[PDB]
């Protein structure tokens, strides 16, 4: 579970993310799609291509999620329902693919916000992806 | 493989005494049931609504034998996996777009099914040399995968 | 989640193992051992060697929790507090670990409870242990 | 380890910029801190209760410098990791008793940490290229394990 602290730690490193959200999403999509190559079987239909409309448009939509998720870090099972039923019903994501893209957000976090990714925010970060990935998987079986 | 001249009888053997027609359908229809997620591939085999209709549809069991025939024939290229699934792993990978970890769940449902048939015969020692088996079918299957 | 049926499911397939848990308990470990042989990095301390007391001991401990478990199947959370405290602050096993006893326990009741290792029951064992294994987990961090 | 020669010379021409002694201290407490649970293995090194302690305890910074020193000779027999890292793979097994799981968290923790280091530089094909090479030191230092 988040504690207050971990609450924010979150709340301070995303609001510094603020409008670049998207394209911090989109940069997290093309790392795992390079990294973990297995990832890409889910975007058959997808222009993998750099810079492609399709990916920025899709990391857009994460983005605005995990913004969602951060504006109701205290009732996250309710903020993201259906999200966690589109996932467990038609995406079907298998799910050790969170921990990819999780990990590839952290890279594009750590990457952009130097100053604030300190060790204490990282920790917290990764138990909010962690979270996040578990509400997604939950309605799974 | 990194399969031992007694590991390798090990296998060898009890997978004589193995029915691929029954293991075959009775592994993937598992994998189905257990792992509900990875009937997103299997759409088009009907109502898999249900253990039962899962367990009973003829498409499954149909499938699972072809699995299983393949594999059953890789069996005997122990020494050389890769070599034998290097165009299986284009076509997952560039045609059905199956994520590798399913190749994985299986392997584990595998193992599940011969201890379920065998009992007694299925020996700590003898799944020790089929969990290498399956996590090497699972590695060159994925092989190809870019 | 648990639904009515898994819980059913469970209790009815543990309600079979009986008088044996232990020995069950016992043989899930030794095949632990020689399938993950990476696990073994928890036991320095354990004669790991086939008929091993210390591995029998250890086995019937695991097999008591479990029975404990599906007794409280209600109230896991609350059943395991001590076991998920000892795991998270003095054993520290990696979670990963977690699915490898897990799956050698699969086995192990497959191989012993033929006829009632169906795959509804199948599914309800595995959910099962994978709770468990989410809550002796759960105060990692 | 399928580097290719330009994902080689990424590699190298990053690991050029890079202050072992710096680096290894960070991605050493950052485990310790992001990962509690693998402190299990410092109960000598004091305190480790907060971010702080661990990200200045002065055995920590020693010991990360040590482990990136081990690193960095890896990194010039790329070729080789198995024959590099086959003495260290047998005592982390043998005496130190090492989930080998713990090789792969540090692995990514060790990326996270380039990350923050290079900024822009540490870009999507050069994480790529280090995500390989993680990847095989772990393999490296697992293969002696028994
Ligand atoms: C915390 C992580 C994740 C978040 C926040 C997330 C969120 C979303 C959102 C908001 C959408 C769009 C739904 C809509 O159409 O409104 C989506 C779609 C999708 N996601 Fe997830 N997702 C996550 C993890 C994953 C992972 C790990 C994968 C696979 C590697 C994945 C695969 C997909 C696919 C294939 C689609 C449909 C895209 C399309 O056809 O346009 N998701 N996700
Ligand atoms: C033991 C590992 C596996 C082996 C040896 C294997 C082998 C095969 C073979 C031999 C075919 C026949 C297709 C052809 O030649 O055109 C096939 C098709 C296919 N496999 Fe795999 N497979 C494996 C695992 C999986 C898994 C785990 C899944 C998904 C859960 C999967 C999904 C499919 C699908 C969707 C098809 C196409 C069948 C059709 O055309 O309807 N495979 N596989
Ligand atoms: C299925 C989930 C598990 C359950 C229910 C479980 C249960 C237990 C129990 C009941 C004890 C003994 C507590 C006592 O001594 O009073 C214990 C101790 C221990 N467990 Fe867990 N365990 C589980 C998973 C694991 C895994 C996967 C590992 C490592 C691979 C592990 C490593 C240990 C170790 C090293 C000990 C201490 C042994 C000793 O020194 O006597 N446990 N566990
Ligand atoms: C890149 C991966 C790693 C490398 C290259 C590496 C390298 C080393 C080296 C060179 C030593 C000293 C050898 C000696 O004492 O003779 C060492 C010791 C040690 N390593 Fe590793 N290491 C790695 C990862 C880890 C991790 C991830 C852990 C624990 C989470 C770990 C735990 C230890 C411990 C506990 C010691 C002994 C410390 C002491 O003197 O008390 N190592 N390692």
């Amino acid at each position: 579970v988040l504690s207050p602290a971990d609450k924010t730690n979150v709340k301070a490193a995303w609001g510094k993310v603020g409008a670049h959200a998207g394209e911090y999403g989109a940069e997290a999509l093309e790392r795992m799609f390079l990294s973990f190559p297995t990832t890409k079987t889910y975007f058959p239909h997808f222009d993998l291509s750099h810079g492609s409309a399709q990916v920025k448009g899709h990391g857009k939509k994460v983005a605005d999620a995990l913004t969602n998720a951060v504006a109701h870090v205290d009732d996250m099972p309710n903020a993201l329902s259906a999200l966690s039923d589109l996932h467990a019903h038609k995406l079907r994501v298998d799910p050790v693919n969170f921990k990819l893209l999780s990990h590839c957000l952290l890279v594009t976090l750590a990457a952009h916000l130097p100053a604030e990714f300190t060790p204490a925010v990282h920790a917290s970060l990764d138990k909010f992806l962690a979270s996040v990935s578990t509400v997604l998987t939950s309605k799974y079986r | 493989m990194h399969l031992t001249p007694e590991e390798k009888s090990a296998v060898t053997a009890l997978w004589g005494k193995v029915n691929v027609d029954e293991v075959g359908g009775e592994a993937l229809g598992r994998l189905l049931v257990v792992f509900p997620w990875t009937q997103r591939f299997f759409e088009s085999f009907g109502d898999l609504s249900t253990p039962d209709a899962v367990m009973g549809n003829p498409k499954v069991k149909a499938h699972g034998k072809k699995v299983l025939g393949a594999f059953s024939d890789g069996l005997a290229h122990l020494d050389n996996l890769k070599g034998t699934f290097a165009t299986l792993s284009e076509l997952h990978c560039d045609k059905l777009h199956v994520d590798p970890e399913n190749f994985r769940l299986l392997g584990n449902v595998l193992v599940c099914v011969l201890a379920h048939h065998f009992g007694k015969e299925f020996t700590p020692p003898v799944q020790a040399a089929y969990q290498k088996v399956v996590a090497g079918v699972a590695n060159a299957l994925a092989h190809k995968y870019h």
